């Protein structure tokens, strides 16, 4: 009857919390990295532009 | 056909092992026919007769 504030309502920069297994999304802090790589199937020639 | 308006350029070139580069010729023929296209330097080898 008194617990209280759930992590929920805890969170720091925005956490949330996910039961079933518990765990914390979305909190983006930080920055992502990622390498794409993609072949010559997209770029077109600037003579086609 | 005599060329004038001698106007080439290059979109990007890339100093690879093959035609990496691609260079862009704005140009104003007198009238329609073949025209001789020629590297005169060792140093550049145009794929193109």
């Amino acid at each position: 009857k008194e617990r209280g504030a759930s992590l929920q309502h805890t969170a720091p920069f925005g956490c949330q919390i996910a039961t079933n297994p518990v765990r914390a999304m979305n909190c983006a802090v930080g920055n992502m990295p990622i390498s794409i790589d993609i072949p010559d199937a997209a770029f077109t020639r600037v003579v086609d532009a | 056909p005599s060329l004038t308006d001698m106007s080439c350029e290059v979109p990007a070139c890339t100093h690879s092992s093959d035609f990496g580069g691609v260079a862009i010729i704005k140009y104003a023929a007198s009238k329609k026919g073949k025209c001789a296209v020629h590297s005169m330097t060792n140093a550049v080898t145009i794929r193109e007769a």
